[PDB]
């Protein structure tokens, strides 16, 4: 979901490639 | 492509010293002035277990040059 | 606007999290 | 295409603002 | 006249000379 | 000796000024 997507990419996070992907997914 | 790039962002910035200038600068490879940090240009991506390391220890994302917030 | 978007993911830049979050705001 | 980009940024590659350009451009 | 548009250093560290001018 | 701080309208990135 988008608020998830938020919430991984918050102050101190650091995202993998599995965001990324997921990122490119919603297109 | 990348050149490509960062030239026209220098040059529609009106040509200024800076960041800008320096990676092409670098590009040329005539100079450098490198800053005390770790931009786009280069960012290797981290395995969970980095992750895991960090969660929040900056030193490992010093060390391996990894994505920072 | 979709140039001041990519004007935060320059060559040499950190982008904050609210970058992330008008991109995914924008998807 | 998407999958492309996804290998651009499978784990280990160093992205450039160019992929980071086709990621806007695709929103 | 100094702007951050030309380095990002600046734009990172404008709260720190703020506070390193207000001591 | 005086410095500050504004914003350029329409856009985000920051000026910064000086005198001495």
């Amino acid at each position: 979901s988008a608020d998830d997507l938020k919430s991984r990419f918050k102050e101190g996070s650091i995202p993998l490639q599995t965001d990324y992907a997921d990122l490119i997914d919603i297109a | 492509k990348d050149f490509v790039s960062t030239y026209q962002r220098w040059q529609n910035n009106g040509a200024p010293l800076g960041d800008e200038a320096y990676h092409v600068l670098e590009t040329l490879t005539l100079g450098r002035l490198p800053s005390a940090a770790t931009g786009i240009g280069n960012m290797r991506i981290a395995t969970a277990q980095q992750r895991i390391g960090v969660v929040w220890n900056t030193e490992v994302i010093i060390s391996n040059q990894l994505v920072y917030v």
